[PDB]
RNA sequence: UAAUUGGAAUGAGUACAAUGUAAAUACCUUAACGAGGAACAAUUGGAGGGCAAGUCUGGUGCCAGCAGCCGCGGUAAUUCCAGCUCCAAUAGCGUAUAUUAUGUUGCAGUUAAAAAGCUCGUAGUUGAACUUUGGGCCCGGUUGGCCGGUC
RNA sequence: GUCGACGUACUUCAUAGGAUCA
């Protein structure tokens, strides 16, 4: 319970932006092949600097030879590397943890159960692509 | 019957480079299979290339490296006007900073950063990504 | 408990493209130039009546 | 390729094409034939008049009871007698006998403990005031 | 939580006047009046709560359910949910009907929409490769680096 | 004529699967 936190505003989210990505966020945009930066900045219409963890890019480099155009996307330079402090485990439970100890990250995912699981968290808007854009959630400050 | 020929290389290169072989041989070949290659060749999605020559439509050779993600053909040769390419590199490449789109200008056959700096326009032949 | 598989049989004269010339003419050839304007003037006008 | 033409002169045949494939699609022979509201109850119209030709329920002791509030209503364009719901149990003494309600659909978003399926109008004005104006006390029915 | 009360503030309105305008009216400006329930009396919708010496229905008792503007008196008298609690939009708000968020890009056809029984065939769409390639010299644009002479 | 073949309009039938607990 926070000193940012109104009822559910969560005023410490604020341009610009940091976003996580899960694993299957960088398929569906190249699936439905919108880009990673410019995207963000045509929904958010914030600068963004989206970020990727030691588990997810771990979780990546496992998919293995016939996903590696995914794994030249997400070794872009300008998609930053924050590094976790972890065994090293599921995707999905690293992005979780990493919400609950910050709560200052918008979460870009397309797994419904990991929405589910956010969602339950007071306060974190959660990006996914649908259609031909990348659409927000749970985010006061659209337009 | 066989209607494309440039349609034939690039499917060629493409299955067997899928599948993990070393080098490619793709019969007939005209001028523009040649400096489609040459374009290809310059980004450093192919290695050498050599053209055998009997006498008759003549055959080619590729020598793949590995680097080579998508190549392929846009088949009817659009009309592309100077807007329109990059209308047509945001349809077809799945990043907008990787990948080339090549098309046939009054200047050469070339990828799309040569043809804004030239600034032509021509018709549409492929891409390589 | 021998269950044989249903033959989906195959349709006979009734087809979107055929039901509509079954009446007395070709009814694709009666019809408007502007269906939008068509339908919010036989709206009010059916109130208005 | 794939079922259709693909060359730089076969405008005429996609645009053809099109253009008879496109009359098997219900809602374009709908909107272009003018078929497009036998669907509503009405005719074309938004609400119709009808006259009150009797009430139902008016013997029925359970107070408040869905057949209670439903009168029994002749439409004065095709002649066709319907039933027609009524809001406010009390606003049953304000419709008689040859009165003309002016009617409006029902178009319920949802389903109750106790109604009725097969009420589908509902009475709007009654003899050129409105129930909302005469369970207000606002006007009164000029006789 | 407030339910009394203390003075300060102002315009809706009314108005000498001037301005406005062809002439008026109104705006803009302004003497004099003009706020306590500021009775100088905001609205449109939907959700809940209780209302018994009441009625009605059903039953494995005192119950349940519907409902409750209907009770024992009383209507110049009863002075009662002071006048039940929330929620949304707000000088705006609701209801009905429609409509809105076919495939060029970009659909589907073995097994659940849909490949004509078959081949020939005119219009139509579509159609293999090839013809000056390559080198040498000069000129400088416009950048980028070493530069920054400058007050 | 509670007539047939259509053409419109509408209605209805088919929804549960795993895991743990009792
Ligand atoms: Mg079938
Ligand atoms: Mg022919
Ligand atoms: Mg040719
Ligand atoms: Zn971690």
């Amino acid at each position: 319970v926070s000193s940012a936190l109104f009822f559910q505003y969560n005023q410490a989210i604020k341009p610009p932006y940091q976003v996580l990505i899960d694993t299957n966020f960088i398929n569906f945009s190249i699936q439905k092949k919108v880009d990673i930066v410019r995207g963000m900045m045509d929904c958010l219409l914030a600068k963004c600097n989206p970020l990727i963890t030691d588990c997810v890019m771990a979780e990546l480099e496992k998919l293995g030879p016939k996903y590696r155009i995914a794994l030249k996307l997400a070794r872009d330079p300008r998609i930053k590397r924050l590094s976790c402090s972890h065994k090293g485990t599921y995707a999905d439970d690293c992005l979780v943890h990493r919400v609950l100890q910050h709560k200052c990250y918008i979460v870009a995912t397309n797994d419904a159960g990991l929405k589910q699981r956010i969602r339950k968290i007071p306060g974190i808007p959660l990006m996914s692509v649908g259609g031909h854009a990348y659409v927000i959630e749970k985010l006061p400050d659209v337009f | 019957t066989r209607s494309s020929v440039l349609a034939d290389a690039l499917n060629a290169i493409n299955n067997a480079e899928k599948t993990g072989k070393r080098q490619v041989l793709i019969r007939p070949s005209s001028k523009v299979i040649i400096k489609f290659l040459q374009v290809m060749q310059k980004h450093g999605y192919i290695g050498e290339f050599e053209y055998i020559d009997d006498h008759r439509s003549g055959k080619i050779v590729v020598q793949l490296n590995g680097r080579l993600n998508k190549c392929g053909v846009i088949s009817p040769r659009f009309n592309v006007k100077i807007g329109d390419i990059e209308k047509w590199t945001a349809n077809l490449l799945p990043a907008r900073q990787f990948g080339y789109v090549i098309l046939t200008t009054s200047a050469g056959i070339m990828d799309h950063e040569e043809a804004r700096r030239k600034h032509v326009s021509g018709k549409i032949l492929g891409f390589v990504y | 408990e021998q269950s044989n598989k249903q033959h989906r049989k195959a349709k006979e004269k009734n087809t979107a493209k055929k039901k509509l010339h079954t009446q007395g003419h070709n009814a694709k050839a009666f019809a408007v130039a502007a269906p939008g304007k068509m339908a919010r003037t036989m709206q009010r006008s059916s109130d208005v009546n | 390729g794939k079922g259709k033409p693909r060359g730089l002169n076969s405008a005429r045949k996609l645009r053809v094409h099109r253009r008879n494939n496109r009359w098997a699609e219900n809602n374009y022979k709908k909107r272009l034939l003018g078929t497009a509201f036998k669907s509503s109850p009405f005719g074309g119209s938004s609400h119709a008049k009808g006259i009150v030709l009797e009430k139902l329920g008016i013997e029925s002791k359970q107070p408040n009871s869905a057949i209670r509030k439903c009168v029994r209503v002749q439409l004065i364009k095709n002649g066709k007698k319907v039933t027609a719901f009524v809001p406010n149990d009390g606003c049953l003494n304000f419709v008689d006998e040859n009165d003309e309600v002016l009617l409006a659909g029902f178009g319920r978003k949802g389903k109750a403990k106790g109604d009725i399926p097969g009420v589908r109008f509902k009475v709007v004005k009654v003899s050129g005031v409105s129930l909302l104006a005469l369970w207000k006390e606002k006007k009164e029915k000029p006789r």
